[PDB]
RNA sequence: AGAGUUAAACAGUACGUGAAACUGCUUAGAGGUUAAGCCCGAUGAACCUGAAUAUCCGUUAUGGAAAAUUCAUCAUUAAAA
RNA sequence: AAGUGCUGAUAGAUUUAUAUGAUUACAGUGCGUUAAUUUUUCGGAAUUAUAUAAUGGCAUAAUUAUCAUUGAUUUUUGUGUUUAUUAUAUGCACUUGUAUGAUUAACAAUGCGAAAGAUUCAGGAUACCUUCGGGACCCGUCUUGAAACACGGACCAAGGAGUCUAACAUAUGUGCAAGUUAUUGGGAUAUAAACCUAAUAGCGUAAUUAACUUGACUAAUAAUGGGAUUAGUUUUUUAGCUAUUUAUAGCUAAUUAACACAAUCCCGGGGCGUUCUAUAUAGUUAUGUAUAAUUAUGCCUCUAACUGG
RNA sequence: AGAUCAAGGUUAUGAUAUAAAUGUCCCAGUGGGCCACUUUUGGUAAGCAGAACUGGCGCUGUGGGAUGAACCAAACGUAAU
RNA sequence: ACCUAUACAUUACCGCUAAAGUAGAUGAUUUAUAUUACUUGUGAUAUAAAUUUUGAAACUUUAGUGAGUAGGAAGGUACAAU
């Protein structure tokens, strides 16, 4: 039936998001829940509710709306849709990363998720900078 | 083992309608093994039956009358055309190397175009496709925008079979949040990159859902002109629909009375089937199939022995003949012989610089008598030997 | 309840490593005083047998050092086989060999590709210190410490130190066969200064066959 | 040869593209040896590619501003997991 | 032979050691008995007992075993003896210290990724031209041997040669399993597909004879029955190992017993065939025969069937 | 000649193990060989003819013999020393 | 004395071949410190910060090693269609 290892050996190579690029030995998934965008087994669309990712924002720049996994109340046979929950920290460029370790404890993506929210918060910022040089 | 295992599948109706009192149980095909290796091998073969013959004209090549105008005429030895006057002379006939000549083995009509797959292997290729049309990890890895849908496997009521105009079908596929898939089939209408474009395949798009009805009240005519979607009846259930390309798990929609028949077609885990004579659902090689709980596990980690936690590389061979620090690591006694003869050679050079006190008698100020003055204080070792070694 | 277990392992692996070092000191001290009483006895026996006008023969040599000297092609299938069994398959490989009537007739057969001679203590030491390697399931592990002899040979022989290798080889002991087949053959390099003919005997030209004291002086420039 | 037509004549009836083989012209450097080619190391000329920021005996000592807060020792409240 | 005491040069220096596992054991420095001895006086300096088995030295006992044996060489040692030698008896902190994680790193100089703008230092036989050195015969082929005074080839673009089929055999994949296999057909039917399916039919399940005959282990049970060589699970007690509650495990085996998978190697036993042989045969069952009325039962057996090594 | 018991010390020359054992596909190719030490037959001889042994060439480059299929060294991943 | 190979040797790199290691991450591991059981002493608990996925078809460690026609096997690569 359903387990993230049976699901994955069907998906391992014949995927629709895996899009390997030309020298680099078999990686890249273009998934919406990958956060370290290769294709591992436990960076994946569905690995069954270890499925966290980090998305901006919607309002650039402050947010990073984080789709937290919508878990084991779901099989995840769908939900009267629930299973992405989107709790989105904001308002401080380096406080919210403590408030993401503070948030989740699902210690497998944890240092590879706030490695991503930083790398979104590195990117959304630079509007009032990179200007004058007078 | 179970047949139940997630044993309540809610039914939905037209206004997206979570609520019924009708909650039917998961019909036990959905636990049977997904095997994409057999589905791909039935798909490879079974779609060779919609396939008709190409074959070149068996008289192409050979209605010249060319005899090998043969050696020794300074020109090679192929059949050359006979005439004179038409400028096709002599000019090379009959061979595949020649222009005009017959191809290497021309393609005949009695090449085996079609095939027979074993008919249990069709059913154990349909079963893995049906079972993977739930499990939304394997629908979502066919693309298939399914993150608006409210259930898997999605069951709609039987009333949708009565729908009759296509406007009231994209009203329906709107409301169940699956319009965004057949809006993606609008996105990839393209043109082929063949030879299709001359040979009457100027494209497909991708596939979309598959409305498995049970009784076409008006449904099949109502869903014709929507691009991407196609419907099917429960008795037929073509595999080449439910796994297009060898790739399991098309996004599927069951109606109510469609869904309530799967416990008859492929019967159940308890009893065989009635509609397929003697059919018996295939058993997986591994029933529990979750490795991360198998390895978790406390029934296994009371056996495990050796978690060898270093790496132990550390390799480089030093030289114990120039690197003294390896001598005293390897032959530890050899440290002594270094501090013995080098101590004894020290007093030799002490003695031979005192041979200059035979010659020039200079000093002995703070340099060499201090090397020998300690012997006078070392005399007390022998002066204690007359008073302290007389205790035993 | 793990940290209780490991720091009793870590302090009993220390006391056993400490109880090797002293037990590999006074064992190398005992082995060194043998090689002083030995060679001083053969001085004592000659300065004895001169005054009693007898002829003092010394002992015939056990422990050769055998080094393939010449070439991997054009070799015949019975010198091809002796030199496989002597583990000498490359040029300038050398193995230790116990001498009896039964390998000397094999060094006779493989004679034109072999130079040999009977080695100094300095030669026995400098060959396992500078060049000396070790078989850990077909791997060629160097020396790097004397755990790597303590591993495979202390439990089933009583060799544990590097000088126990030297003692089991200079004094050709009961565990000789274990401590020559322990050492991977010594891949020496090409002598500085050279050879002389490589393919005339040592009595005529100078290489193959018994040098018999001058394997020491060759090995000076080869190691 | 000007001009004209077209989006375009580098689409003007070899009329889409327009390859090689072979070559007239321009520009560059050079020329009595393996006939020429070629391999490898360098070379002159020419063109080119790549290049760097938080520390010694520290992501340490210490003073200025700004903004602001589910942060406090914060507190209630409302959720959704 | 010893390091004896070094002095010179050369080339080289993996490492994302968490981009899924010691940077720690070592030793080396800087604080906390002693006392005289000495030396310079600014350090240092030296000193014993402090606990060894003591190892080497001496004497002696003792014994194993020997070149030759006056003796020497030992061997097991043991004692005494002093002459020396070595190791152990350095925790707590603290260093920019040495080692060891294929042991390269400290110091300086040169130069600013420099807003667009733009130099410095290194490199680039990329694909050529210039200058030298070294090497360097023309490919394909057949051949023992081709640069060959062997054959083809002036050059260029397009074409151009191990395939379809049929039937086997092995290997691997897959489905079902004493079975399996729709596909000639039929039915449903959405369309040359897919689905469903009755009677067969192939192949397998049993063989061997030229044929007619005949037709597979003592037995309600048995993998070549039996025997060896058996991977493995159970099991034996033993010290015993980590934990021990000293219960309960893991470990080697010593080793007991058991089944012994697969595979090969030996000895059997059956089916059928052929041959010899037993039967001298009695005899085993019925026809016949004894009777009644095919029938009933007696029983001998002319007859057929049947047993035997 | 065997089937089960009883007793048996330290496993019975040396040195070796780039793993060995075994099936199947008896699958591809091959079934023109030449050269050489020593042995050798025919021939007067032959860079001729025919055999025995080992090693080579064929299939093999590099170093040496100015030159070379076999001679003497040496067997060949890309580089430094 | 000295010069000289694609040999010998020590090192870097490529492949091959042969071994060996790693998957409880609602876990493991550091550094401090509060508390602490306290065993003198070392562990267990709380806090603060830190590191800790890999197509397990992967990653990590170690050693040896490389001639080749005819010929066979693996892994890539160009072309065009479903």
């Amino acid at each position: 039936a359903t387990s993230s290892h049976l699901n994955w050996l069907i998906i391992r190579n014949n995927n629709a998001f895996l899009l390997k690029k030309r020298d680099v030995k078999k990686p890249f998934s273009t998934e919406p829940n990958n956060l370290a965008s290769v294709s591992s087994y436990r960076y994946s669309g569905i690995v069954h509710k270890k499925t966290l990712g980090v998305v901006p924002a919607a309002d650039k720049k402050g947010f990073t709306a984080v789709l937290k996994k919508g878990k084991y109340a779901q099989r995840p046979a769908k939900n009267t849709v629930r299973v992405d929950f989107k709790a989105g920290p904001r308002r401080s460029l380096k406080k919210l990363k403590n408030l993401l370790i503070g948030s989740k404890y699902r210690k497998d993506l944890t240092q590879a998720a706030l490695r991503r929210a930083s790398a979104v918060l590195r990117s959304q910022k630079p509007a009032p900078v990179k200007g004058k040089k007078a | 083992s179970l047949g139940n295992a997630r044993p309540l599948v809610s039914v939905y109706t037209e206004k997206n309608e979570p609520a019924k009192d009708k909650n039917i149980c998961l019909p036990a095909v959905f636990k049977a093994p997904i095997r994409p290796d057999v589905v791909n091998e039935v798909h490879q073969l079974l779609r060779r039956n919609n396939r008709q013959a190409y074959a070149v004209s068996e008289l192409a090549g050979h209605q010249t009358s060319a005899e090998s105008w043969g050696t020794g005429r300074a020109v090679a030895r192929i059949p050359r055309v006979r005439g004179g006057g038409t400028h096709r002379s002599g000019q090379g006939a009959f061979g595949n190397m020649c222009r005009g000549g017959r191809m290497f083995a021309p393609t005949k009509t009695f090449r085996r175009w079609h095939r027979k797959v074993n008919v249990n292997q069709r059913r154990y290729a349909l079963v893995s496709a049906i079972a993977a049309s739930g499990v939304p990890a394997l629908v979502q890895s066919k693309g298939h925008v399914i993150d608006g849908v409210s259930e898997f496997p999605l069951v709609v009521s039987d009333e949708v079979q009565k729908v009759q105009k296509t406007k009231q079908a994209v009203i329906f596929l709107r409301r169940l949040k699956i319009w965004a898939d057949i809006q993606k089939v609008y996105k990839s209408q393209r043109f082929r990159a063949g030879r299709g474009t001359m040979r009457d395949r100027r494209r497909i798009a991708r596939r979309g859902p598959l409305v498995v009805y049970d009784k076409d009240e008006g449904l099949r005519k109502a869903f014709r002109n929507i691009p991407g979607i196609e419907t099917i009846n429960v008795d037929k259930l073509n595999l080449l629909k439910l796994a297009p390309g060898g790739h399991v798990g098309r996004f599927v929609i069951w109606t109510e009375s469609a869904f309530a028949r799967l416990n008859d077609l492929f019967g159940t885990w308890k009893k065989p089937s009635t509609l397929k004579k003697g059919y018996n659902l295939p058993q997986p090689k591994m029933a529990n199939t979750d490795l991360s709980r198998l390895l978790k596990s406390e029934e296994i980690r009371k056996v495990l022995r050796d978690p060898r936690k270093r790496v132990f590389r550390s390799v480089r061979r030093l030289n114990p003949l120039t690197n003294v620090r390896q001598l005293i690591k390897l032959n530890p006694y050899a440290e002594v012989l270094k501090r013995r003869a080098a101590l004894a050679a020290e007093k030799r050079t002490v003695a031979k610089v005192l041979a200059k006190a035979k010659k020039q008698n200079v000093e002995l100020a703070k340099s060499h008598f201090a090397n020998v003055a300690t012997k006078a204080a070392a005399n007390r070792a022998k002066l204690l030997a007359a008073r302290k070694k007389k205790v035993a | 309840s793990k940290r209780v277990a490991e720091s009793k392992r870590r302090l009993k692996k220390a006391a056993v490593i400490a109880l090797r070092k002293k037990e590999n000191l006074v064992r190398a001290e005992k082995y060194q005083n043998e090689y002083i009483k030995a060679e001083q006895r053969e001085i004592k026996l000659r300065r004895l047998a001169k005054k009693r006008n007898q002829f003092y023969v010394p002992a015939e040599a056990k422990l050769a050092f055998v080094v393939r000297i010449r070439g991997i092609n054009k070799v015949a299938p019975k010198v091809r086989k002796v030199l496989q069994l002597f583990r000498l398959r490359q040029i300038n490989n050398g193995v230790f060999i116990k001498l009896n009537k039964a390998t000397i007739n094999m060094l006779r057969i493989a004679e034109p590709y072999i130079t040999w001679g009977y080695p100094n203590l300095k030669s026995v030491r400098e060959l396992i210190y500078k060049r000396g390697f070790v078989k850990h399931n077909r791997q060629r592990v160097p020396i790097t410490d004397n755990f790597v002899i303590e591993r495979k040979l202390r439990q089933a022989h009583q060799i544990q130190c590097v000088e126990d290798l030297v003692h089991e080889i200079f004094t050709v002991g009961p565990n000789f066969k274990y401590a020559s087949n322990f050492l991977w053959p010594f891949k020496l390099n090409t002598p500085t200064g050279g050879w002389r003919k490589k393919a005339n005997h040592y009595v005529n030209g100078g290489d193959f066959g018994n040098r018999e004291d001058q394997i020491n002086r060759l090995l000076r420039k080869m190691v």
